[PDB]
């Protein structure tokens, strides 16, 4: 009955903006919106985050608040035949964070290498440059790479001295140093708990923001600067017709407002139950889909100085992942005055956009656990170090010759398209076997008024419509995983179907299991398994 | 039977003009549509324009259009490109190409002219010995070397003794570096032939007029 | 402007295996207006098959290609050491004509360690004011290869011109040249100059030194 609570409302705030703000931010939506004809985009991502993104969104704040238990233990309480759920969600977070944090240490190693004036991806004079190297951007593929792409990957992933993930090739250990610093540095910031983690949130949450405002600046500051504004929010509106922009927007609008990684979950838990989650849902959704429309002016304003100062078409400079931040944005950078102050601060927003989003994830595996098995909560302590630990010496295939085909492996299978399904249920289990009125009748007791039936109607039939469709619409376009040139084997296809399958398959796995154990007949056992805690 | 010849073609700087010439044989001339294609240094295909049989018909690509004039002689079998206002993007090997029959494609191409647009200036390249370090190795096999360094624009002609031994020689394309270009030259005997025999490094670079002809001293 | 893309950008191959290429556009092709053009090496290039099909004057019947619409494909029943080249899709249908971005075909053989050889700076560089150091690495596969430049017990990244060459029309192995450039001072600052051979043959890299004491 006693719980501790976040020291301050802030804290969570923070919390929950820092973990829903996360590199895919400036990543992917703004060049979602590139490809997808600009501010049209806005369409079908608004569209898509207003039914599917925020009432889930909602959904999660409200049932981790309510419950005021885990993630496991939140769905055990609800609908104990689904607790499955609970297991499928928490070890979800579980492999994100194997292939998540080497984004952060990639950004800290950048950011070592961030001291000079001349900025070691410059030119092409370099031992680990070929013959091949070109100044900025030509192509490509094929062949011929730059001196950002040829620095990141010839030198820092050494990625060119392994032929596929079947050689992982030898252990870079200023990299391992790196991913060390990176998990060190999420082990003191959770060491005790929210406690620290509550107020540690108010800089990586609010860091980015200030780093964010001073690259608007200076990206609104650089001749045609306006020309790659217009690739950015250019209104063609006939992009709405594809089958594939929707899936994106919908697969956008999930994974940047994270639900589905219990971490909403977890992180709602330690709120108090009179708390207006209502309006941190709202807030919090807002924050995160501004932060991302505002870093689409600021990759592009810069991708535009490229496309014209720098003689390279936008077609070669607009693109997505750690290609954009690790080399194109880098490359761009180099060429500006006062340019080694610009890579600092960059590299370092990096890694305080991935820190606190990773926050989120492994508080969501040690709060699920904590409140599972008593025995964890007293030795919380010692229970993470050793949790971080498998994080670190198995994070090491990730440090390797060819650990960028091990994060690519489950940056694709690892989490994706699961927490669809994943949320899929967790919007059918509230809705219909929980009940909606139910549990509109729990938030009315707690923020003092029932959900708009707006809400309702997105949650019972909405979300699971627009989710089951798009989700299956995914498996039709599926290509067997290819990183550039290289096809993954078709043996490592399968090692990540199971990795996206572990957690899925939990649902019915502990459904199964806890039906066959409760004694009773079968439509009791089922009873049994649909009535909540005291009810 | 069918040839086709580039001419013209070099050095010239961004913004000036310049025009490539094609000759054509062993066919009908004027019965053939004819087309200009390009290749980058990074090796990628781009067609430039097209002129009809007649020369009544042309097509243009989006890049060169309005700057490039392709033009066309049947009554002497040449075909012309015109080029004005150059930049530094318009670098490449043009190729003469037919070209007539837009459904059996080009099934003619020749030997191609290089076109080179900087505002970098012709320079001679310098050749130096590789002589392996004193005493030391003793083996079957001896590698020597001959290196040419800054100079442009390209190519250049680097041989060994004339070109008597092309067995066992290994010459590396140059790279371009700060608006120069450095190209080396390794060469394996046996150290029965040497320093019993006089082996030279013959590097030949026609823009600078520079004729270099240079044996390896052990010294 | 209808575009190309060709794949694998690159790829190795045992002589006599199967091997097919890929090219997809942008917008639709007629069947009829897509052809295939293979370049050797430092040669001109040449029409290998018009129509998606057909293959042209001289082409052995070792090649064949098919696809329609977006997509199409080239393929060798049996590769040969004389089929290694750059081949080059391309579609008539509409102006302005497009090349796609090909598919280099190279052959693949048994690994061959790199015979590594370093040489010091020219008499004659060295009164220029200048001093390169220069180091060959002859007859290894595949490809990639790595090289540090060591003019002490420490490294030198910057200042340093790599060449890879073209494969052999024999023996199918590669070669690197590796120059570092130093001035006439910087270089007679120091004595032992190291340059090296990094490669999958070997856990140990190939080390070739050299001083200014002989
Ligand atoms: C920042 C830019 C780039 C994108 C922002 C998109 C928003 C303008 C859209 C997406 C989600 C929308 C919201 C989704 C849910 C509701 C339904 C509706 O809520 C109610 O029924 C009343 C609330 C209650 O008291 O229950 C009022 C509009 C609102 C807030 C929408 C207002 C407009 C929103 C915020
Ligand atoms: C878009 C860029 C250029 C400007 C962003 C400015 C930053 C500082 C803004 C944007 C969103 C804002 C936050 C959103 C709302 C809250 C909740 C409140 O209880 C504490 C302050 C806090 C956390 C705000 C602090 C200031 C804030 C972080
Ligand atoms: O390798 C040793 C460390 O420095 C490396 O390279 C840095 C360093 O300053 C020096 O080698 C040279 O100046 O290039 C860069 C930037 O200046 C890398 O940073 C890492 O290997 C090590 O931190
Ligand atoms: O490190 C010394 C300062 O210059 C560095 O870069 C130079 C420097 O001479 C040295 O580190 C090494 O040789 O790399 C380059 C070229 O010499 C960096 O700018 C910073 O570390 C210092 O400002
Ligand atoms: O790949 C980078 C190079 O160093 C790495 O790490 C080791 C390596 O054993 C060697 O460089 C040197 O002896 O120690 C460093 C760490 O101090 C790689 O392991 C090497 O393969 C590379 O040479
Ligand atoms: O099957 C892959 C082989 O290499 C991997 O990587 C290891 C391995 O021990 C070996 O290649 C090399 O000596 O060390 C690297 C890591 O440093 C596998 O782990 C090995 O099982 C295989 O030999
Ligand atoms: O296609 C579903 C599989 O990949 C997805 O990841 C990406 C990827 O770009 C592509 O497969 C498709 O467009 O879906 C998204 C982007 O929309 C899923 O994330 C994976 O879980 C699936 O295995
Ligand atoms: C780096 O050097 C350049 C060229 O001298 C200069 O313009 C720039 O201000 C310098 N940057 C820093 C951060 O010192
Ligand atoms: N991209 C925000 C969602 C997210 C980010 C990081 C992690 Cl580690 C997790 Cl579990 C979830
Ligand atoms: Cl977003
Ligand atoms: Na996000
Ligand atoms: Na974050």
């Amino acid at each position: 009955d006693e719980r501790e609570t976040w020291s301050g409302k802030v804290d969570f705030l923070l919390s929950v903006i820092g973990f829903a703000v996360d590199l895919a931010n400036v990543w992917r939506f703004p060049y979602l919106c590139y490809k997808n004809g600009g501010g049209a985009f806005l369409v079908p991502y608004g569209i898509m985050l207003a039914v599917g993104g925020i009432p889930l969104f909602y959904m999660e704040l409200a049932l981790g608040q309510h419950n005021r238990k885990g993630a496991i233990t939140c769905w055990g309480r609800l609908v104990p035949l689904f607790k499955g759920i609970g297991y499928a969600v928490v070890l979800i977070a579980f492999y994100v964070g194997f292939y998540y944090n080497v984004i952060i240490a990639w950004s800290l190693r950048f950011f070592f290498a961030s001291f000079t004036n001349s900025l070691p991806w410059t030119s092409c004079n370099n031992i680990w440059n070929t013959p091949n190297c070109r100044p900025f951007e030509v192509g490509h593929v094929e062949g011929f790479q730059s001196a950002a792409s040829e620095y990141f990957n010839r030198y820092i992933l050494e990625l060119n001295r392994s032929e596929g993930i079947h050689d992982l090739g030898a252990i870079k250990w200023d990299m391992a140093l790196c991913l060390l610093i990176v998990y060190l540095i999420c082990y003191f910031s959770l060491w005790k708990g929210i406690s620290t983690s509550g107020k540690v949130v108010w800089f990586t949450a609010l860091f980015p923001y200030a780093v964010l405002l001073i690259l608007l600046i200076r990206g609104l500051t650089l001749p045609g600067s306006f020309l790659g504004i217009q690739y950015y929010l250019t209104p063609n509106f006939s992009a709405i017709y594809k089958a594939e922009v929707w899936v994106d927007a919908a697969t956008q609008v999930f994974f940047s407002l994270g639900p589905g990684f219990g971490v909403l979950l977890a992180y709602a838990s330690y709120n108090k139950y009179h708390n207006n989650v209502y309006k941190d849902a709202l807030l919090t959704s807002f924050i995160n889909s501004a932060t991302s429309f505002i870093a689409g002016f600021v990759i592009f304003s810069v991708l535009g100085y490229m496309a014209h100062t720098l003689g390279v078409r936008i077609e070669d400079v607009a693109t997505e992942g750690p290609g954009l931040v690790f080399v194109v944005y880098p490359a761009a950078i180099a060429t500006m005055p006062a340019s080694t102050f610009w890579a600092l601060i960059f590299f370092m927003m990096l890694a305080t956009l991935g820190l606190d989003s990773s926050f989120g994830g492994m508080e969501a595996i040690i709060t699920a656990l904590s409140d599972e098995f008593p025995k964890i909560k007293r030795n919380r302590e010692l229970f993470v170090a050793g949790l971080f630990s498998l994080y670190f010496v198995v994070g090491l295939a990730s440090c390797t010759q060819g650990g960028f085909y091990f994060f690519h492996l489950l940056d694709r299978y690892a989490a994706g398209y699961s927490i669809l399904v994943a949320v899929f249920f967790e919007a059918i289990a509230v809705s219909w076997i929980y009940g909606t009125n139910r549990f509109s009748e729990d938030i009315r007791d707690m923020i003092g008024f029932p959900p708009g039936r707006y809400w309702q109607v997105c949650w019972r039939f909405v979300a699971p419509i627009f989710l089951l469709f798009i989700t299956v619409y995914g498996l039709i376009g599926y290509e067997p995983l290819t990183y550039a040139d290289y096809v993954y084997p078709s043996w490592a296809n399968a090692l990540g179907w199971c990795i996206a399958g572990s957690s899925v398959v939990m649902i019915p796995a502990v459904a199964i299991f806890k039906l066959l154990s409760t004694p009773g007949s079968l439509r009791q056992r089922f009873t049994i398994l649909t009535t909540p805690w005291r009810d | 039977e069918v040839q086709l010849v580039e001419s013209g073609g070099g050095l010239v700087k961004p913004g000036g003009s310049l025009k490539l010439s094609c000759a054509a044989s062993g066919f009908t001339f004027s019965s053939y549509a004819m087309s200009w294609v390009r290749q980058s240094p990074e090796k990628r295909l781009e067609w430039v324009a097209e002129i009809s049989s007649g020369g009544r018909y042309i097509y243009y690509s989006d890049t060169v259009t309005g700057r490039f004039t392709i033009s066309r002689d049947n009554a002497r079998n040449i075909l012309h490109l015109e080029m004005s206002s150059l930049r530094s993007e318009d670098t490449a090997m043009y190729y003469c190409a037919r070209g007539e029959v837009r459904q059996r494609g080009f099934d003619y191409w020749g030997q191609g002219t290089t076109l080179t647009v900087s505002s970098a200036k012709t320079t001679a390249p310098s050749v130096y010995p590789l002589a392996p370090v004193c005493g030391d190795t003793t083996g079957s096999s001896v590698t020597l070397g001959c290196l040419v360094k800054g100079y442009f624009p390209e190519p250049v002609t680097l041989t060994w003794n004339s070109g008597s031994l092309s067995s066992g020689v290994h010459t590396f394309p140059a790279v371009l570096q700060s608006d120069l270009y450095t190209l080396s030259s390794s060469v394996t005997v046996t150290s029965s032939t040497w320093p019993s025999q006089s082996i030279t490094c013959n590097v030949a670079h026609p823009a600078s007029s520079t004729k270099v002809d240079k044996k390896i001293e052990p010294r | 402007e209808n575009v190309l893309t060709q794949s694998p950008a690159i790829m190795s191959t045992s002589p006599g295996e199967k091997v097919t290429m890929t090219c997809r556009a942008s917008s639709s092709v007629g069947s009829s207006y897509l052809h295939w053009y293979q370049q050797k090496s430092g040669a001109s290039p040449k029409l290998w098959i018009y129509s998606t099909s057909n293959l042209a004057s001289g082409v052995p019947a070792r090649f064949s290609g098919s696809g329609s619409g977006t997509s199409y494909s080239l393929t060798i029943s049996s590769v040969e050491a004389e089929d290694a080249a750059t081949y080059y899709c391309q579609q008539f249908s509409g102006y302005p004509l497009t090349f796609g971005s090909g598919t280099k075909l190279e052959m693949k053989r048994a690994d061959a360690a790199p015979t590594v050889s370093i040489f010091p700076p020219s008499s004659e560089q060295l009164t220029s004011g200048g001093a390169s150091v220069v180091c060959f690495l002859n007859n290894f596969y595949p490809k990639d290869i790595n090289v540090k430049w060591k003019i002490d017990g420490s490294e030198r990244q910057n200042g340093v011109l790599n060449s890879w060459t073209d494969q052999d029309s024999k023996d199918s192995t590669y070669s690197m040249s590796s120059t570092l450039t130093l001035t006439k001072d910087e270089y007679e600052r120091h004595n032992s100059y190291t340059c090296e051979a990094t490669h999958k043959t070997s856990t140990s890299p190939i080390v070739k030194s050299f001083n200014r004491n002989e």
